[PDB]
RNA sequence: CCUUCUCAAACAUGUUUGGUAGUGAGUGAUACUCGAGUUAACUUGAAAUUGCCUUAAA
């Protein structure tokens, strides 16, 4: 059975999400034309939240940056709109506990503004990148005797040498180098790597785990903010500590 | 509703009706106890509420 | 006596035609679902009608949701008498404004506004309001 | 712009029309300025932001000094941010606005609006009792959902934005300066999506006819440089319109980075 | 049971207080009962080291938690830092399963296995609860042994770690060891040597071996985040231009020199020539 | 049984510009601009009978 309260709550939340995405899209069209006489703000803001918590709202310099994007569960009782679903599917974030690397530029900022309530966005450090690749590194590889390809771990450097060696990538360390430095064949390496399947920090349904879930929800509510303001800064959190808990 | 001995609340609906007090019979003295931080509670009352 | 027609009122903001259909198809098959909406703005008038294939299903839905407290709204559900087919409840959209053409030439419309000003002057003179020109 | 003798005669005639010998003894003595534009004022976009027109003479001080014999007396509401509501108190406004005779009865915030006055009846009862509602320009954009659409059907209940932040921090001095400026020098006007715009100059007993003449002349002189107006009228309630302006030349004005980002984030 | 009662009643603050006002069991008395002698503990820590290095390499799952894995990695890094600083390694053998190290700790030969930094798949067929119980016991035992070893050497236990070096390369170099000649020739090898380890080379293995047989290591991988160089350790089929003042070699030279004890001549170890067999030291 | 655009630039604490699209129903006066768009102010329980992604899981 389905309750009328659940139906109406889903309807209202989905309508507000659609309103937010529509306003963001209108602002982004105005910014793309870049000559509109009437606009609230015409620049990109980054809200870095660190730890009792401190938030710095800076501008976006415009230079490319490296981001790690983690798909988290979205707002409650919200049917995901088509635009956000399209961007998440293109980013390969169809399911939660899944992470990707993104090269952020001026044309990447509006997509992050659109998909803000469904992802945690951070700046990954070198140690976190290396731990992520050496701990959870998977590829879709087609064996010569295999009728259909399957997903195996990134265990052999010979496979890397025979798939990306022509681009100049011989090993996992070279993949790590290109991902970290945002250099040549960054897209090639980032799509050779499968999306990273992280494990949940709190799992189970005993009393200890339910109390830990309560604490985790409290912490996430304190950290993450839903501005719904059509000019909201992209929020950057401590992805190092997040990946330390998730891996 | 599940008060034993029942005489402790058997007069309460009639008293509430005579005094014009809105009342409701609910299932669970244990539920009322969780309301008032007790194991059980035979009754609960809202007297003054916030704006 | 009684029909298979249900009148619902004191609806919340999010309760619309598809929501009512999805909720009451659980109670039974629905011939038609309509919602009273405003003509110029796309806003609900907080009431509507539904029609069950089975009047028994309509009566069950009424005795189920007659006084249902929902998001601060105490819903009201009535079973309509025999007949009274639901009609003239169009799903309006949000209308918009747009400037049309003006076939009157500039000279004609300026002359018309000057004649209107003269008529205002005549009205002021008739009223005993001594305004110049 | 507007002839002084013409506007003096118009104001004298309108004040003479009321004093020929319910709410009939209160609403029929309100002076209104009608401005008729060639095209739509704001355009195709509905506007809820009130335009502030700055004048020489005070407008709310006569309202306060005349509300002593009014059933609905003069009231000012101040709206501030949730993080800013704890930095100020009623003494901090009294000591800074007592010199000019400015009093703020109630200060609320968005949390107060969303919790205390969530219900429509309580919200209407709270909103309708104030005559000048001022809001921080930070929180003014959320107010169509908080104060509702019934609060925007009147000029006096439509919120006014003020600049309470100086150098990206809330400043009591800047707040008081903006409040004083709004109270003394400027007036609120509703810009419509049509062509007919209404300005409430106030009551006939609030100010002298000379003050009304000076205020309306300054309003016309500012509005001419603001927008290309077409016609100007002065009226009282239940009275016709007295024209004051006529011009001709303003009439003849009648006659993929999204896909770039998708390409950047997609490999094939 | 009482926490379940608090959560069921909806008293979340009381549940938090109940969770805070609890004390877990410890295994120190069991450690002292089972190992009356520090040499006995030293002669039994081999399986403990193997299990800890295995569990420091796994990814977090539903059964194996990030806190447990991070604690195991921390204690493994402490052990590696102590061995590197006291310069106690004697034998190294790189087999396809992993790297077998043999170090002389207090006159006792201790051999352990370290897997490579690759994502090994979990069989989902093993008794993980039994293995985690063994991991708890091994962690307590190695805490006791590491405290005794650090205090005997005259160092602070536990040593503080450097946050920036931890965020650059999370290895044994992040733990700086503070206080308050070695035995020839394995420790004396690579003295006044600076090795530029190239990107393709396993940095943890090479750096630990060199630092245990003391020398300086400059890592090409660590330079990604942003003169005195003598040797450069590379492993590539095609090498670019070489500086005339730097000796270029392959990682097997380090292993063979460590197992030989002497300085095996490097003319046989070149990037463009075949290597001699990597013989087992046992 | 969800929870609301809580702000920006530019010049010297001041000045300018931009940012706000609403519960429904009803009463009403009065003028203005080409069946359309505006204009004083009054009522009401959140009122009402029909204008063709899934470990927020069992």
């Amino acid at each position: 059975f389905v309750r009328a309260e659940s139906i109406v709550a889903k309807t209202l939340a989905t309508s507000r999400e659609k309103e937010r995405i529509k306003r963001v899209s209108i602002l982004e069209d105005k910014k793309a034309k870049n000559e509109t006489q009437h606009i609230a703000s015409g620049k990109d803001f980054i809200l870095k939240i660190t730890e009792g918590l401190i938030r710095e709202k800076t501008t976006y310099d415009g230079k490319p940056a490296l981001l790690f994007i983690v798909r988290v569960r979205g707002p409650l009782a919200v049917n995901i709109p088509n635009k956000a679903f399209k961007i998440l599917s293109l980013l390969r974030l169809v399911e939660t506990n899944t992470g990707v690397f993104v090269k952020l530029t001026k044309n990447v900022y509006p997509l992050l503004k659109v998909i803000a309530p469904y992802v945690v966005i951070g700046k990954p450090s070198l140690s976190s990148i290396r731990s992520l690749i050496q701990k959870r590194g998977r590829i879709i590889y087609k064996g010569e005797n295999e009728a259909e390809p399957h997903e195996i771990v990134l265990n052999d450097n010979n496979i890397v040498e025979e798939q990306l060696g022509d681009h100049g990538i011989i090993c996992v360390e070279d993949i790590i180098h290109e991902i970290a430095t945002m250099g040549e064949s960054f897209s090639v390496c980032n799509f050779f790597l499968q999306p990273f399947k992280l494990n949940r920090e709190v799992s189970g349904f005993g009393s200890l785990n339910r109390l830990r879930k309560i604490k985790q929800r409290e912490a996430e509510s304190r950290t993450r903010q839903f501005s719904n303001a059509a000019t909201a800064p992209v929020i950057e959190v401590d992805i190092d500590s997040l990946l330390a808990k998730l891996n | 509703n599940d008060v034993d001995p029942i005489e402790l609340v058997v007069f309460l609906p009639a008293l509430c009706k005579k005094m014009g007090v809105p009342y409701a019979i609910v299932k669970g003295k244990a539920r009322l106890g969780t309301l008032v931080n007790q194991k059980t509670s035979a009754v609960a009352a809202l007297t003054e509420v916030r704006a | 006596e009684y029909s298979g027609i249900i009148y619902v009122s004191r609806l919340p903001h999010g309760f619309h035609e598809k929501e009512l259909s999805k909720y009451f198809a659980q109670f039974g098959d629905l011939k038609e679902v309509r919602l009273a909406r405003n003509k110029k703005t796309g806003n609900s008038r907080h009431y509507g009608f539904l029609e069950f294939v089975n009047k028994e299903d309509a009566m069950i839905a009424q005795e189920s949701m007659n006084n249902y407290l929902l998001m601060g709204h105490l819903l009201q559900v009535r079973v309509l008498p025999k007949g009274a087919k639901i009609e003239k409840l169009y799903k309006y959209k949000k209308r918009v404004l747009v400037e049309k053409g003006i076939t009157k030439p500039v000279k004609q419309l300026k002359d018309n506004m000057k004649q209107k000003h003269e008529e205002r002057i005549k009205k002021l003179a008739k009223s005993g309001i001594e305004f110049k020109w | 712009a507007i002839p002084r003798e013409r506007v003096i005669k118009a104001v004298n005639e309108l004040i003479k029309f009321t004093s020929k010998p319910d709410d009939e003894e209160e609403l029929k003595k309100d002076l209104q300025l009608i401005v008729v534009n060639n095209k739509s004022f704001t355009g195709t976009s509905k506007s809820f932001k009130l335009k502030l027109l700055n004048v020489k003479h005070s407008f709310y001080k006569p309202w306060k000094e005349a509300s002593a014999t009014a059933v609905k007396d003069f009231k000012v509401l101040l709206i501030l941010k949730d993080s800013d509501i704890k930095k100020v108190s009623e003494d901090d406004l009294f000591d800074q606005l007592d010199s000019e005779g400015i009093k703020v009865d109630e200060i609320i915030c968005g949390k107060d609006l969303k919790t205390v006055y969530k219900a429509y009846e309580a919200r209407n009862a709270f909103i309708s009792q104030f005559s000048l509602i001022l809001a921080d320009d930070s929180i003014v954009t959320s107010l169509p959902k908080l104060m509702g659409g019934k609060a925007y059907n009147k000029v006096e209940t439509t919120p006014i934005s003020i600049r309470t932040h100086a150098n990206k921090e809330f400043s009591l001095t800047t707040l008081t300066n903006n409040i004083k400026k709004v109270y003394m020098n400027q007036l609120p006007v509703k810009l419509p999506r049509g062509t007919t715009l209404n300005v409430h100059l106030g009551n006939l007993e609030w100010l002298r006819p000379e003050e009304f003449v000076d205020n309306v002349e300054l309003i016309s002189e500012q509005l001419i440089k603001a927008y290309q107006i077409r016609s100007i009228f002065i009226k009282t309630n239940r009275s016709p319109v007295l024209p004051l302006y006529y011009n001709q030349d303003v009439l003849d004005e009648l006659e993929s980075t999204f896909n770039k980002g998708l390409m950047e984030i997609a490999n094939p | 049971r009482k926490l379940t009662r608090a959560l069921g009643r909806g008293e979340v603050s009381s549940a938090k207080r109940l969770e805070e006002n609890r004390d877990s069991y410890t295994l120190d008395h069991i450690i002292k009962e089972r190992y009356p002698s520090f040499p006995d503990a030293i002669r039994d820590i081999d399986d403990a080291l193997n299990m800890l290095f295995l569990f420091s390499n796994l990814p977090s799952t539903n059964q194996v938690s990030s806190k447990i894995i991070n604690d195991a990695q921390k204690i493994c890094n402490q052990w590696l830092a102590y061995v590197a600083k006291e310069r106690l390694v004697r034998k190294v053998f790189v087999s396809i399963k992993g790297v077998y190290y043999q170090a002389n700790i207090k006159g006792e030969e201790v051999r352990w296995l370290v897997p490579f930094k690759f994502p090994e798949n979990i069989p989902s067929d093993v008794d993980f609860r039994i293995m985690l119980t063994f991991l708890e016991f091994y962690s307590t035992l190695l805490h006791f042994v590491l405290y005794k070893l650090y205090t005997d050497s005259g160092l602070i236990y536990p040593p503080k770690l450097d946050l920036k070096k931890d965020k650059i390369i999370s290895g044994l170099s992040s733990y700086i060891l503070e206080s308050r000649k070695y035995d020839s020739p394995v420790a004396s090898l690579f003295s006044a040597f600076v090795f530029y380890v190239s990107r393709e080379v396993p940095i943890d293995i090479l750096e630990f071996l060199i630092l245990s047989c003391g020398g300086n290591v400059i890592s090409e991988a660590a330079m990604d985040q942003i003169s005195k160089v003598t040797h450069q350790i590379v492993d590539r089929p095609v090498l670019k231009n070489k500086v005339a003042g730097r000796t270029y070699i392959q990682p097997q030279w380090i292993f063979d020199c460590i197992n030989k004890g002497e300085l095996v001549p490097a003319n046989k170890y070149l990037p463009g020539e075949a290597l001699p067999p990597h013989l087992s030291p046992w």
